[PDB]
Parts: C-alpha cells; structure tokens; sequence
RNA sequence: AGCAGAAGCAGA
C-alpha cells in the first residue's frame, strides 16, 4: 500500500523487528519501543486480554455469465434453469418416490435368479475337445523338456559367455564340425539355406580369437532379422487421395484344439533329477530362533524345487533375457550373437556349465517400451518332431548329429526358429524367479498351520516323515481315470511349474481367462461346504470365460484340466 | 501317470490358497497403437445407453448434449443411466435423519478447510491436462502455464494465495473473449542424412505466444484428454481412460473433500482407509450386518461387482447430490460446489491420435487425424471401425472432439459415487416385506448382505435392490456377480472365508527392483518384504528367500556383484580393484560389490548404518562423501517417499543416491529453448534456498515478488553481518550499492539499462 | 562470509532478462510452485527404465563443481563420464562407473558427526545387538488389528509443534515466532544444537532426521501382546498368523515411560481432589504445577496421543481435545448411527423406588468395547434390540453383555432390581442413579439373565447363542448374539473439543456427557 | 518373415 514512499518502522509486542539499514533508530530506542510492547503484552496475557485484542494488521465468490449459463444447461429433464433445481431439491419433499417409481417399472426388470445346481455346472469351452481345429502350437520364447544342454567342466568361477561358448563347442568336435547337414521338417514360409548359413555363422564368428561377437551385416542375416520391413511415414495429403490404402481387418487369434504335449511338458518339468540350477546368493548369519527355522525350512523347500527340472528351466529364461536385455542397450543397431547360458551344480558338489544353443540377435533400435526386436534361435534337442507333428509349425529342424548319453545312442536335433520379444517382457523375464516365492509362500502356509495345531516344526514330518505322524500326501493328478496320491515335496514343484508357465505364455488371454474363472471356482467352493449358492445369467460367465480361449496353450490345458477337476468333484460330492 | 494343478483344491480350499490363482509373475498387456478405437467405443458406449432421453445442443459450446436423468424407466436388462432425480433426493433424504448432522457438517468442515487451502496444494496430482499445450503435463508445470497464462489477460488471481481467488479467476477465464497464453510450437528445421531421402526433420520448439476465441477456450477448458490403460491385470480388451484439465481440479478436491468427510462417517464405506486399516474397518464392519440376521433366519451375501459404473453414472445426479449435501451452508460455497459437475456435464472428449491405414502393396503407412477423420469414404475403414464412426457422427465435432454429456469419463468423482451407492444400500427395505438388506460399497466394487427368513425370500430382497439400483444410475453386473450363504465372498479383490484371509500373489510385483537407485532400491526392498512378512502371510522361510531373490535381480540390474567373483564387466573391474584395496571387505555396501548382511532380523534398519562401523576410514569418507556430485538439490519428497503401485522408505544420503538423465524424450526433439526454460526456474529457486535457507523444509509464504523478498532478505543479512563483524565497512557498502542496483532493476519496466 | 556472494549471484540472474521477470512475477507463495515445474514426461514403468538404463553408457546425471571435476575421463580403457555439454547448464552426465570410481579412489570427505545425524537409526542397531533371543513357541495367536507407534521417537511431539523445535535448532533467525509450548524443550533444543554442529551435511536432512525421531509414525497393525514401539518396529519377526516368537531390546526403557506415567500421575491428581469441595479448581491448580521427570504435565497430555480417561479428564480440565468417544465405567462406546434426546422423566424400578433417571429416547447403534472383547450394539427408547460379541474372554464376555444391559435402559433392567442400592463413591457422595445400577448387575449377575427371558439362535453359519453361564447352545438370550469372526480394534481416529463440570464430568458441545469421572478404574 | 492381437513394431 506504500509501495516505498516512507520508511516504515515494525515493532511486535513478542519481540519482533523490522527496520531499514538507513535508518537512524539506535539501539537504545529500540529497545524502549519492544520493551514497552512486551510489558504491555506481559499486562495482558496476565489478566486474560490478549487473544480478544484486534491488531494492526488484521469470503466473497459469485459466479459470471458464462459459467452460469454452463450451469443452467446442466439440470436434470424437465427443469428450466438452474434457480430451479436449487430450489426445488431444497424445498420439494420427495417422500415415497422409489416406491412409486418400482411399482410402474416392469417386471421384466429382474435378476432372474436361479438356484445353482451340479448338473447345471457344465464344461467350460466345449470347442477344444473338437477334433477338426488345428492342435494349438509351442507358442513360447525358448524351449522347455525338449531342451538338452551340451556339458562342461570348469574351475568353477564366472567367464564371459564368448569364452563358454567357445569351450563347450571346442568339446564336442562332431557337432561343430558339421558343414553337411540332414534336413528333416520345415516351416511354411521359412527358408534353410539362411536359415543353416547363419547358424554357420554363429558358430565360426564363436570360435575364433577375435574379441568382437558382432555378426556380418549378410543379406541371409538380412532376412533373418527382417531387415527395411517396416512401412515408410508418408504424409497425411498424400494417403487421402490414395485409394487402395485402407485400414487392415486385424488378425484374430486362430482358434485352437487340446494338445497332448502341454501334459506332457507338466509332467516332465515337474519331473526330479539329479542337477540343480538355481543361483541363490549368501545372507547373514543366522542368530534369532526364528532365522534358525527359516534356514531350516529353506534347506527343504529349496532344494526340492532346485532338484527339480522347472528350476533348471527358469534359470535358462532368466540369464537369457539378462544378457539379452544388455546387448539391447549397448548394440543397437549391431547384428550380434547371443549365447544360452546356465550354470549347474549336482548332488556330489561339483561344477558344470550348459549350452542349450545360440539366438542371433536382430536389429535394436528401441525407443518405446512394446518395440520389438528380432530374435533368432538356434537350440539343441533330444526330441524327435516327427512324434507329434502338429506341435512343431512354426520350428524348423535340422539333424546334426549324435551323442554317446550313457549306453546307447540318441539323435541331436538343432531347432531353428525366427521369434520376437520387447523391453517389457525381457524386464519380467529378468524378474521371473519370484515364482518361487508365489509357490513357496502357499506350501509354507500349510506348514505353519500343521505346527500350530500339534506344536512342533512339521516341516520334517510334512515332506518325509517322523515318529508320530504319516507324510503329508495330496492329490497329485489322474492315471487313466482315478485319483492318484502324491508327497508333498511333489506339490512344491507342481505349483512351482504353474507358476512359471504364467510367465511363458502370459498374456491378454491368460489374465482374462484367470479372472473369469475364478468366480466359477469360488462358485464350486460354495457348493462344496454346502451353503446353497445362486446365480443370475450363468451363460453370462461362461461366455465371458470362453472368448478368453483362442490359441494360449497354457488357458486350453488349463480349460482341459479344469472341467476333468469338475467332473471327479461331481463324483466326489454325491458322497 | 498324469498331473493335474487344479486337483490341489480337493485337499486344500480355495480361499486360503486363491495365491495360486493370480498368474502376477507373468506379463500384463500393454497398449500397441492408439486408443481413439477404443475411446470412440466408450464414447457411444455411453450415449448407446443414454439414448431415449432428451437431446438437445449447447448454447455455449455448440455441441450435441444428452439428457437421460428424470428419463424413461427402462423395460429390459440392458445397462440404463436412466436415473430418476426423486429416488436418489429420497436415498439422501433417507441418510440424513439416519445420520443426522453429517451433512452440514462435511460441508462445515470442507468448507473451512477450502478457506484456508492454497493454490500450491494442486501441486500434487500426478498427471494433468494442459489446455495451453493439447498435452498432459505434470501438474505443477500445467499450474504455473495457467497462472503465467492468466496474467497476459490481467487475471492476476493466483498471487493473493489462496484456492478461492484462483477458481474465482477460472470461472472469469470463461467469460474472456479473446484468451492470450504462453504456448509451444515446434520449428521444422531440416539436416543432412544418409537414410533412404537425403535429409532429415529435426524438430525443434520454443515457448511463443498464441490466441484464442471464448468458444475455442471453452472448449479446451471442458475437454478431457483419452488414452489406452497400460498394463491393466485381469481383463482380456483392452480399454481406455482419460485425464482432466487444470481448471477443473480445483472444484474436485473440494467436492472429493467433502464426499470423504461423508465417506469417514460411514460404516458401510470401504474408503479413504486403505492397508491394514481397511482390513479392520471392514471386518468390523462384516459383523454389524450379521448381527441384523433375524431369528430363525437365513443370512446371506452378493458377491457385487458393476458394469459400466463411470459410463451409466451423470454429473446431473452429481449437480443434484451437492445442492442436497450443501443445503445449510452459505450461498458461495453452494455456487463452488455445484462447479464441479456443471463442467463434467458441459464437457467435450478428445479423440486420441487417431487410426493409421496402409497398403501392403506399395508397403506405405499414414497417420490419420481426428480433424481430418472422415474427410474420407467410409468404406476404406474395416468393418468394425465403420460401425464405430457411423455412430459418433452427430455426437462428432468439426475440430477432431467428441462431444459427451453423460458418462464420468473412467473415475473421478470416486468417493461422492461411493456415497450414491451407499444411499442405495441406507435404504434397506421396501414395502414392509420380510427382509432386510445392508452391504459395503467401494466405488464400482459392492457386497450386499441380504437377511431373511427364508433364502427363496432373500432373492426377492436382491431384485428389489437390483431394481432400485437401476432409479439411481447404478447397473448390478448380472453376467458376473453371484451370491450365496453366508461364510465366505469376494469384495475388493480381497476374499472372505470366517474372516478376511491374506493374499500374497497380488502384491508380488512390488517384491522386485523399484527403479529409483541404488541405495533407495535396497532399502525399498527390504522393507517390502518386512511389509509382507506380517500382512500379507509371508512367512520366514519364504522371507528369507524373497531376500535372496532381491539381492540376485539386484546384482543383475545395478551390475555390482561380489567383489570375490569374476562376472567381468565395465564396473565389475573396479569392484575387484576395491575388493583387493580395502581390508574390511564385510563392510562395504552390495552396490559396491560387498556381501549381503541382510536378514528377517535386520530388515528394519537401513544397509548403510548396519555396516557402518565395519567400513574402513578411506572407504566410508568417499561413500558418504558431504559434498559429492551424484546427488543434485534434494527435497524432502525425494528422500522419503518412493512410487509403487505411494509408500515411505528410509535410507542414507549416500552416493549411491543418485538421479536420472531426464527420460530422453520422444524424436530428435532438440529440447534447448525448453530445457533453459526448467534450468530458469531452477536457478532462481536454488538462489532462493540460499538466501531462505529453511524453503526446502518450511514452505514459505509470501504475497510479495521472490526477488522484492532477496533484496530485502540480502540487505539486513550485510546488516547484521557487519555489526557482528564477518563484513568490512567496504564490503558493506558494496553490497548496499549493488542491492541499491538491484532495487533499481527490479521496478523497471522492460530494459535492464545496461551503462557505458 | 556468503552473504556478498549471493548479492553478486542475484545481479548475475538480472542480466538474463527471462529470469528477471520470474523473480519479478512470480510469488513467494508461488515457489512451491515452480520448484516442482519440469520439462519431461513422468515415464510409466520405472522398472523396467532402470534396467534399460543401467545397460546403457551414461544413465547418470551428475552435478557441476569442483568435485565433479576431480572424477577423470577414463580409467583403464573405461568411459567414466561424458564432455558433451548441454548448452543451458554447461553442464554434464556420467555412468554406472562414475560413483564407484568415486567411492574406490576419491578424496576423503569429513564424516566427523555422521553417528549424531542418522542417530534415530543408529538406536534400531544398539537396539538389535544388545537385545537377547527367547525361546520360540508353535501356537495359533488370535491377532488384534490395532493403531500401533511403528517407531520410537526420543520425544513426541505433533507435527505443529515439533516443527518450531526443529526451525529454533537448525535456523534460529528464520524460526520468528517465540512460541509458548515450543521452547521449553530448551533442554532438548540445547542438547540437538551442540551435537549437529560440527557436521556440515545438508540442512534439508538434519531436518528430516530430526522429524524422523520426533513425530508419531502410528499405523494400524495386526499386534498381539505387546504394543510398544520398541516391540512394533521388530514385529515382523516376533510374531505371524501361527506362530510366536519372545524378544527383549536394548533394554533402556521407552514410550510406555511417559505413557505409563502419565496415566498413574493424572489418576492419583484425580483421588486427591474429588474429596475436598470444588474437585475443578483444585485438579486445575494442581495439574498445572504437576511435573513428569521434567516436562510438565499440559505438554505432555497435549503431545501424547494415548492415555486412558483420567489423562482425558485432566486434558479436558485444561483445555485440548481428548476423543470423539464415549465411556460408561468399563464399557467403551463409539456412535456409528442415530442421536438420542436425554429427557427426564420419573421411574419405577424392580425393587419398588422412585428414581429421577433421564432416559435416552430414539433409535440409535453403537460400536462397543469392554476390555478384551469388542462387539456392536443397537437400542431404543428403553429397549435393547440386539447386541453382538466375539469369542474372548469369559470375564469380560458377562461384562460388555451387562453393562449393554444396563444402558440400553430395557425394561427388563430395571423390572430385575432387588434389595437397596444405596452406593457411594470415595468422597462419600451419592452415586447418580445408573451409576448405581451398574455395580449392582456386575455383582449379582444372575437377577438379570432370570428376567431376560430366551430365543431361537439365529442360524447362520459364523454364529451362535449363550446362556447364562456364558457357553454355546441352541439357545440364545433376547437380542445377544456371539460370533466366530474377530472384530475390528477400538478404533477412534478423529479427535474433538469438549467441556467440563464441576464433577469433573465431561460435556459433548450437544448437552449429553461421555466421559463422566465415575468411570476411570481404580486399579494403580 | 516374426513377435503379436481389434494395432502397432520390424530405425525416425
């Protein structure tokens, strides 16, 4: 309000100050001035007057016309300005409305309840049983039982993976050597002449004494990869005039039948055997009692999922996705190869390195997060894809050689196959051990209550077996139509694969599937303990659930498998 | 012999074991493309169930509104918005002498918290629409465009302070007729490449000055900016959400202020309470409605859920529910919050990017605009995409918007919406009939608890209730909700089974890397595993390997692993150089390749002051370094809180608390002019904290100009500090003859008057 | 001296004309406004960022300097740091190797202090070192979900006050107000000043670090036992859903020493001044003189959001919110709906005497407390329509269900009197009418249930009924009802102003009271 | 080609 015409001058009555740098005011004033102020203040607060005291220094809001004409537009039907609504909500009584307004509703506005019945809970998904579809397709990044990793011996510490590649194809000499070929199946629109001469490629650019892991920028690598495929930016002004460019009917996902080897990868990757693959780093020292517990607990549930062929699998998709994830980065726009790499120890203590194969790595130019490189692996197998033929269209397969397995022969099959991936899921894919927590924490759960009961660590007593109590045993699965027994170190790997095959095939279909589903499952949860469950528009749900089933392999077996749990449940409540 | 996962739930029940359900180990979807496909589909969505009520257009905005409130009650199972302005005015009536006095006094409360609120309190909004720019921005910078922006139209509002002038001025904005504002346009400058063409666009912007028309300003104050949801879990399609502007958002807090102050005295709410504090409210919320079960009756639960929540929903019944809510309280507040809904009802859509079309034969791609979308025959468009625009064309506008009256646009008003939907619950009874129904509301996520004689009786008690759901605008999802007994249920996402049982798979994300630093990441991790240890059922066993399982992914991410191990890499051979050159090797941090001293015992404490006395004396003088470079100008936010989806962590400032580079940046956007725009305010702001050392701690507050404050602030500084006798009778009368200066420049008008 | 230096950095900004007509505009208000302002986009995913980042060259951003410039260009064939200069700070960017370089063979930096700033978690290591391990028990542990102090502090303050604590040692010029129940802690004021004084760590953090050790952290937990900081803060490991673990600390006694104190001095302040004449202005003038170790006692009751009833009374008696709740002797009640209309009126009871009672009239419900057992209740004019529990102890399971009784006025209360029920209180005063009747039903329990009268249990799954010996049956008491379910904790968040008689009864702003003096327990 | 899935990436 002064701007700065005169020199102003504040006191406080609690001791506050402010003045300007020319003036002339000494110390001397000063202080009668804030000393006066506070003795005042002290005379005040004394006989209770200091809070009523107005001092020195001690709402409005309307609306314009625009606003206001906004306003008068948004009433309700009926209404002709806003003044209106005010006041007719304000005075108006609307005593008894909802029940007028329900009455001359009609009836046809119902739920149509309808009380659940077993018979009524029929199979979800009635086209995968059908046999005039195509069996669904290995859809999935990397390889998983038909995997084979090619052994070595090593002093046991860390090596860059140029150097393990080197070695373990310097070991065996009769598959690296192979310049001659057998070709055995093929895949629709894939090529074997650069499909063979990148593999030669990699192989020659591994074993060599240059540092450099970069791949030639070859016109079969050019292919391979995909390069200059993507559609050039042209203007707007330009499309318009244009007529054949036109907005493309977008691909539906093929509709898919069961297929057997998603059992069998089930079976095999819950399967023990005598390696282990995990790379668990130390922790403290274990102090309190429950440290000692915990440790204790760990030494069996780790090493029962770390046994098993699961485990062995993770590692593989973690260490690739790792190493992938930084050539990414580094390279971008290098051709370069890539090794598939994991570390194993088994039961006696010592060291091995595998080589599952190799995965060329496409051009890497990434920006946003769904960009796509293009990978391109190289992996070896066991397995022949003669067996199931429908479960191999998109590989291509060649046949190298043999190898001496323990007694007699086995046939080594190199699986090509051109793939793709992006930043996110090479993200999950570094961060895909936690399926071992997923599982654990439930199996743990188990644990605890049994101990809470008795009062003592079962966690002996559930896996093996001790004094008073029998193992703990859970209904594995089926053999040819009954119910099969299990121990539990068996439910440990079997939701531990579950776990892990989310990360493989996770996708749209699955978390709608999953979702969808579990609503049905709380449903039959409610007929098992008897509490007389209803529903409104069953078919409702099932035709939520069925659009989610397309060509996931994982939602089809899990469809599969879920209305064979429903059909013993059927079995199983009648008694 | 074959195995079968789902078998496991014969032995073990499938509430206690719903972890194995939930696939969150593996990828969400995420959005490939535009999301205009989708916000069209929810743009008629909303007018498809809308459609028998009244159109009419704007007399202001000039669009195509529609009007379904006091609108026919509908004849089929189909989602209505139908709404009747009655029923809901009787639900609030029926609330109000059931609590009485919670009306006014949420508007007491929220009125005189308004009172005092300061502008800066937008601050603190995540993302934001600026109108000044078509893009969303962060906030505080959609803020400060605004508040600049209003000054060129003499709307100087924002410098009294206070949240009541700033909306003043935003209502005043409307009636301008020509709005000035600082804006950004980019400038298509070429160079030189040897790509394909032989050149190439760079494109550089700059902060310029553009003009608009009243009506054009409206439009983009009312409008709303869509895009698709990423990562959204346990949905198949995908679908698409929408941001607000900066002007709307001061009348929302006031009105989702006073909508909670409703919400905390509610019983029945599930909101604003959140972690173990919902967990209790609503168990004991559970039992005051078992309690209610009659005797010798049945007691049953619907496990709720609604579809098409926001889009059924109106601002109209909104508009209706505040002049309720207000009813005591003075005329202002009233006329504030009614604000908040007008501009939902008046408000326009944008359409995205826009669709793409291609021509595999000449292998060309080309984007198409929202303006310029139907300059084009129809039939090149796919069959799915033509019905969409076919039906958006009256509800179209000419400048690439879609017009749209109903609908909530994917949440906002979330807590005024719970009390719609705990209205439906209060009214309890119908007719005099033999049940009684209570439940818990949370948004669009319900639960009913429905008391009877008889469970045939019960589902009389849950058709009225659909029924009188469908009076308010709320549409129960027959295709996926269910009911049953009592015992057990779904609610949240949370399962009920004699008690709310705990569920670990749905907070395994957050169990990885956090993505901050390194020091902040490790700390985060540890205490999300302590968190989960006693909420969620995680026990010790699987504690110490979730620690395991941290430390591993942390090794890999940050690349520092053990300083005795030979993993080489371009870090990894200085960590074996400082493994060889200290002696205590216990005592280094894993970022710098020491072991992992972490376990249940001492999750709770942070990595650098458990270590600290087993360091060496060189190595502890660099890490905890006063003065080192990697920090940058802290804030109280950064140390504390983290991003999780908040949450409060604790760690030391050390040098491994470190920042980013400024994410890139989409292009060869030469970002300069605007990055020397950051740099200006940073500047001023760091010479503001040192001559106001407490800022960073104590907001300071202050009508007067930052610099009238310096000048002041820096005179009696010299002052004191030549009495005391830090400064000379020379280096005195210098500062007061370079503040006279400085007092000189700051009330010119233009020039800094440089001399000769 | 930096006061010139600034001077000379201000004009330096005037000669740039852009930022001259910030420091002119924009407002002192308006800095928190432009601090936060940014270029950029907020990235989704940052995850997903880091990883991506941390395999790139140069993620890091670094800050210009004389220190910076002390980190070189390369080491051994490796890329540290990058010159490319960003032409609006002329300013600089490095990689992962950057701060390790750093921290291997930097320059020595004075740590001298650091013990003293970073002292709140210094005291969580003393506390798990010292601290000796117990025996572990397996057992199912029924866990409370209680509001719990998730970290020990060495005084509590609220936030408004600890801050003007925290300004008058860190920045003692810009503090301004000199405060009334903020210096006092000149003990604790001096000591913090004289131990963060050599160190020379940025201002920002002391701040926080002192924030850290004097504002409640209070959260909801699921707790059993014990509920002391010094436990909560360990929790994870001492207890879970089956299973417990015995700990005990460093051992130097925290939290519970006010908390404990404060109730026993404020219950005997009580005891000495209902006697004589006037018990108002004696436990003012008396609680005013009060002392706690040092503090005295206005500050503490203030402070400390705990106590019992007594700290309540005495709150109430000075003058500060004590809690929107209500007490009825041992029975604890929570208003979740309906209001009441206290009107007088003349009353016959069992026995055959007159009493002046008030009477609660309207429809009303309750959440309800009393000791271990929680529960919900719901009334009428004089009826008892229904009334919930949980499985507890069996104690106190009979004491929510009378007191309930005694409330809720039912007729057949009242109609179950016998014999006298002339009580008195300490100072030898007549109890007021319900009062009395409540330790009349808690000794002689079985009039009552008598008179009550049975029903059917209602029949749903989690429930059943009681009987007068407090055990299941197929019977149920009219209206009670037991459930398996536990209940939500106590719970009262939200905090309220309130008046006080001369009785040292205190008044709700409406008329009615709810918390009466009668109602503190005698146990010391 | 391939990832993928109602629309994009396969350098700008």
């Amino acid at each position: 309000k002064l701007g700065n015409s005169m020199e102003l001058m504040i006191f406080s009555y609690n001791q506050d100050y402010s003045l300007s740098n020319e003036s002339s005011l000494d110390e001397e004033g000063k202080g009668r001035v804030l000393s006066r102020l506070t003795e005042l203040q002290a005379e005040l607060s004394l006989k209770n007057l200091w809070q009523v005291l107005i001092g020195e220094e001690d709402i409005d809001f309307k609306l314009g016309q625009t606003i206001s004409r906004l306003r008068d537009i948004s009433v309700p039907a009926g209404f002709s300005n806003f003044e209106g609504m005010r006041s007719y909500i304000d005075n108006i009584d609307p005593k008894g409305a909802i029940e007028r307004n329900l009455a001359r509703m009609s009836p046809l506005v119902s739920v149509t309840p309808k009380k659940l019945t077993w018979e009524d809970l029929r199979p979800i998904g009635p086209h995968i049983y059908n046999h005039e579809l195509p069996e669904v397709p290995y859809n999935a990044f990397l390889l998983m039982s038909d995997e084979l990793g090619l052994a070595n011996m090593t002093e046991g510490k860390s090596k860059k993976p140029k150097t393990l590649a080197k070695e373990c194809l310097e070991k065996y000499s009769t598959l690296r050597d192979q310049t001659d070929p057998i070709l055995i199946m093929k895949s629709e629109k894939a090529n074997e002449n650069f499909l063979w001469k990148l593999w030669r490629d990699c192989v020659n650019t591994i074993s060599n004494e240059e540092m450099s892991n970069e791949l030639q920028k070859t016109n079969y690598a050019k292919w391979a990869t995909g390069d200059g495929l993507t559609y050039q930016k042209i203007m707007k002004e330009v499309a318009i005039d244009d007529e054949t460019m036109c907005q493309e009917e977008p691909k539906i996902p093929n509709k898919c039948r069961v297929a057997a080897w998603v059992q069998t990868e089930m079976n095999l990757l819950s399967t023990l055997t005598s390696k282990r693959a995990l790379d668990l780093p130390e922790i403290g020292p274990d102090v309190a009692p429950v440290e000692h517990v915990g440790s204790e607990r760990r030494k069996y549930f780790v090493n029962e999922i770390n046994y098993c062929k699961a485990s062995t699998v993770m590692m593989k998709y973690v260490l690739f996705h790792t190493s992938l994830l930084n050539e990414s980065n580094a390279s971008m726009g290098k051709y370069k190869v890539i090794p598939i790499t994991n570390r194993v120890v088994n039961e006696k203590g010592e060291s091995f390195d595998m080589l599952y194969g190799l995965a060329v790595k496409g051009q890497s130019h990434l920006r946003g997060d769904t960009d796509v490189v293009t990978v391109v692996t190289f992996e070896f197998s066991s397995t022949d894809p003669r067996v199931d033929s429908g479960k191999w269209p998109k590989y291509t397969v060649f046949r190298i050689g043999s190898l001496f397995v323990s007694g007699r022969e086995k046939s080594v099959y190199l699986y090509c196959r051109v793939n793709g991936t992006n930043k996110i899921q090479m993200k999950w894919g570094m961060e895909a051990r936690r399926c071992l927590l997923q599982s654990m924490q439930q199996m743990e759960a188990i644990v605890e209550q049994e101990s809470s009961i008795q009062g003592y660590d079962m966690t002996k007593a559930c896996f093996k077996g001790d004094r008073v109590n029998s193992p703990k045993t859970f209904s594995i699965g089926t053999q040819e139509g009954k119910l099969v027994k299990g121990s539990f170190g068996k439910a440990l790997r079997v939701i531990f694969t579950k776990c892990l095959m989310h990360y493989v095939f996770g996708n749209a279909q699955l978390e709608g599937f999953s979702a969808e589903s579990r609503r049905l499952l709380l449903l039959i949860q409610a007929l098992k303990d008897r509490k007389g469950p209803w529903v409104f528009d069953l078919e409702g749900m099932y035709s939520g659930i069925e659009e989610c089933i397309s060509n996931n392999p994982w939602v089809i077996q899990s469809a599969y498998w879920f209305n064979e749990w429903l059909g013993f449940e059927k079995e199983g409540s009648k008694v | 012999m074959n195995i079968n996962p789902y078998f496991l739930f014969i032995d073990v029940p499938i509430q206690a074991a719903i972890s194995t359900t939930f696939p969150y180990t593996g990828v969400p979807p995420y959005s490939h493309g535009t999301g205009t496909g989708y916000t069209i589909d929810t743009v008629i969505r909303t007018h498809e169930y809308s459609n028998k009520g009244k159109q009419y257009i704007s007399d202001v905005t000039g669009c195509t509104m529609v009007d379904p409130t006091n609108g026919p009650l509908p004849e089929d199972n189909e989602p209505s918005a139908y709404a009747q302005l009655d029923c809901v005015l009787e639900a609030l009536d029926r609330m109000d002498e059931e609590h009485p006095g919670l009306f006014q006094a949420a508007s007491q409360n929220a009125m005189e918290t308004l009172m005092v609120t300061t502008v800066d309190k937008l601050t603190q909004g995540r993302q934001t629409f600026d109108w000044t720019v078509c893009r969303n921005q962060p906030a505080a910078t959609a803020l400060n465009t605004t508040i600049t922006s209003f000054r060129l139209n003499d709307l100087n509002g924002a410098d009294k302070g206070g949240l009541i002038p700033f909306c003043q001025d935003i209502i005043d904005s409307l009636d301008r007729p020509e709005m000035t504002f600082f804006s950004v346009k980019n400038i298509k400058k070429k160079l030189p490449a040897k790509n394909r063409k032989g050149f190439l666009i760079k494109r550089i912007p700059m902060k310029v000055k553009d003009k608009i028309t009243k009506v054009e300003y409206i439009k983009r104050a009312l409008s709303l900016n869509t895009m698709t949801k990423d990562a959204e879990r346990g949905k198949l399609k995908r679908r698409a959400i929408a941001t607000a502007g900066i002007q709307i958002r001061g009348f929302v807090l006031v009105v989702e202020n006073l909508a909670k102050n409703i919400c905390e005295n509610l019983e029945q709410s599930g909101l604003p309470v959140g972690g173990n504090e919902k967990k209790a409210k609503l168990s004991n919320a559970v039992a005051k409605m078992l309690s209610n079960c009659p005797p010798g009756g049945i007691s049953m639960t619907v496990t709720g859920d609604n579809t098409k929540w926001n889009e059924c929903l109106n601002p109209r019944i909104f508009l209706a529910m505040t002049e309720r809510i207000t009813r005591d309280s003075p005329i202002w507040f009233r006329d504030f919050c009614s604000i908040a809904p007008v501009l939902f009802s008046n408000k326009i859509a944008r359409l995205g990017k826009g669709f793409m079309i291609t021509s595999k034969t000449k292998r060309l791609k080309a984007q198409i605009p929202c303006p310029d979308l139907f300059s084009i025959p129809l039939e090149r468009y796919n069959e799915e995409t033509r019905a969409k625009l076919k039906k958006l064309k009256p509800f179209f506008n000419e400048e690439g918007t879609a017009s749209l009256s109903p609908g909530m646009m994917m949440g906002m008003f979330n807590m005024l919406s719970t009390v719609l939907g705990v209205a439906a619950l209060g009214i309890k009874n119908i007719g005099n009939k033999e049940y009684l129904w209570d439940g818990l509301q949370s948004s669009d996520d319900f639960a009913l608890f429905v008391n009877a004689k008889d469970e045939e009786t019960c589902m009389e008690g849950i058709n009225d209730f659909y029924r009188t759901c469908k009076l308010l605008g709320i549409n129960m999802s027959k295709k996926k909700s269910y009911c049953n007994e009592t015992g057990m249920f779904e609610f949240t996402s949370m399962f009920y089974r004699d008690g709310f049982v705990s569920n670990f798979a749905m907070e395994l994300p957050s169990f990885g890397v956090a993505g901050v630093n390194e020091s902040a990441d490790m700390a985060i991790g540890m205490t999300i595993i302590k968190n989960n240890m006693i909420n969620n059922g995680m026990g010790p066993a699987t504690a110490q390997t979730a620690i395991q399982l941290f430390i591993a992914d942390y090794r890999y991410t940050y690349k520092c692993h053990r300083g005795d191990s030979k993993v080489e890499g371009k870090r990894m051979k200085i960590i074996k150089e400082l493994w060889e050159n200290t002696k205590g090797r216990d005592g280094l941090l894993v970022a710098d390749g020491g072991p992992n001293i972490y376990n249940l015992r001492n999750l709770h404490i942070p990595e650098i002051v458990l270590k600290y006395n087993l360091m060496d004396p060189e190595y502890k003088g660099r890490l905890l370094h006063p003065q080192n470079p990697f920090v940058g100008h802290l804030s109280i936010e950064g140390i504390k809180e983290a991003d999780i989806t908040k949450m409060d962590y604790d760690a030391v400032s050390g040098t491994h608390s470190w920042r980013t580079k400024r994410n890139r940046s989409i292009l060869n956007t030469d970002q300069r002019n605007m990055i020397l725009e950051e740099q200006c305010y940073a500047k001023c702001c760091n010479l503001f904290e040192a001559c106001f050392n407490s800022a960073s701690y104590r907001k300071p507050v202050g009508q007067h100009s930052m610099l009238e404050a310096m000048a002041h602030r820096l005179r009696m500084d010299a002052r004191l500090d030549y009495e005391s006798g830090r400064m000379s009778k020379d280096d005195f009368e210098k500062a007061m003859a370079h503040l006279g200066e400085i007092g000189y420049i700051g009330s010119g008008s233009g020039e800094n008057l440089y001399f000769q | 001296a930096m006061t010139l230096a600034k001077i000379e950095l201000l004009k330096q900004l005037l000669r740039d004309n852009e930022a001259k007509t910030v420091l002119k505009q924009t407002t002192v208000d308006q800095y928190n406004i432009i601090r936060k302002f940014n270029t950029s986009r907020i990235e989704k995913n940052p995850s997903l960022r880091m990883k991506w980042a941390m395999c790139s060259n140069f993620p890091l951003a670094l800050t210009k300097g004389d220190m910076a410039n002390r980190i070189p260009l390369e080491y051994k064939g490796i890329q540290l740091k990058t010159n490319a200069e960003d032409i609006g700070t002329k300013g600089q960017m490095c990689s992962i190797a950057a701060v390790t370089w750093w921290n291997t063979y930097g320059p020595i930096g004075d740590t001298e202090g650091f013990e003293r700033v970073y002292e709140s978690f210094f005291l969580r290591k003393m506390r798990l070192d010292n601290a000796t391990w117990g025996r572990i028990t397996f057992g199912p542990v029924e866990r409370v979900r209680k509001r719990v102090l998730l970290n020990p502090l060495t005084k509590e303050m609220p936030p408004d006050e600890a801050s003007n604590v925290i300004m008058e040692i860190l920045f003692p010029k810009e503090a301004g107000i000199p405060r009334e129940s903020t210096w006092i802690h000149r003990e604790l004021i001096k000591e913090k000043r004289e131990k963060l004084k050599g160190t020379m760590i940025t201002p920002i953090v002391l701040a926080y670090m002192l924030e850290r050790e004097l504002v409640a952290r209070r959260r909801f937990l699921p707790v059993a036992g014990a509920t002391s900081a010094e436990f909560i803060e360990m929790l994870h490991c001492l207890q879970g859903e089956n299973w417990r673990q015995i700990y005990h600390p460093g051992g130097n006694k925290l939290t519970e020493s006010r908390s404990q104190s404060m109730i026993v001095a404020c219950r005997k302040i009580i005891r000495r001044s209902i006697v004589a004449s006037n018990p108002l202005e004696l436990a003012v003038e008396i609680a005013n003189k009060t002392v706690i170790d040092t503090e005295p006692l206005k500050s503490c009751l203030a402070a400390i959001d705990g106590g019992d009833v007594a700290c309540d009374i005495i709150r109430a008696a000075l003058g500060l919110k004590i809690r929107q709740r209500q007490r009825f002797g041992r029975l604890e009640l929570k208003r979740i709906s309906g209001r009441g209309f206290k009107n007088d009126e003349e009353i016959l009871i069992g026995n055959g005497t007159i009493q002046k009672i008030g009477i609660w009239d309207g429809e009303e419900e309750f959440h309800v407390r009393c000791g271990e057992c929680r529960g919900i209740l719901k009334k009428s004019k004089m009826k008892l329509e229904k009334l919930l529990i949980n499985s507890a102890k069996k104690e106190d399971m009979r004491d929510l269900i009378i007191l309930c009784m005694v409330f809720s006025q039912d007729t057949r209360m009242f109609q179950g009197v016998r014999g006298e029920i002339n009580f008195l209180n300490r100072a030898g005063q007549l109890l007021s009418p319900m009062y009395q009747l409540q330790r009349y039903f808690l000794n002689r329990s079985n009039d009552l249930f008598d008179q009550w009268g049975y029903e059917e249990s209602p029949k749903a799954s989690e429930l059943h009924g009681i009987n007068e010996s407090m055990n299941a049956s197929d019977y149920t008491l009219k209206g009670v009802v037991v459930t398996r379910n536990v209940i939500d904790d106590f719970s009262s968040t939200e905090t309220e102003k309130v008046s006080i008689t001369k009785n040292l009864s205190l008044i709700k702003r409406t008329g009615e009271v709810i918390m009466g003096a009668n109602d503190v327990s005698e146990l010391e």
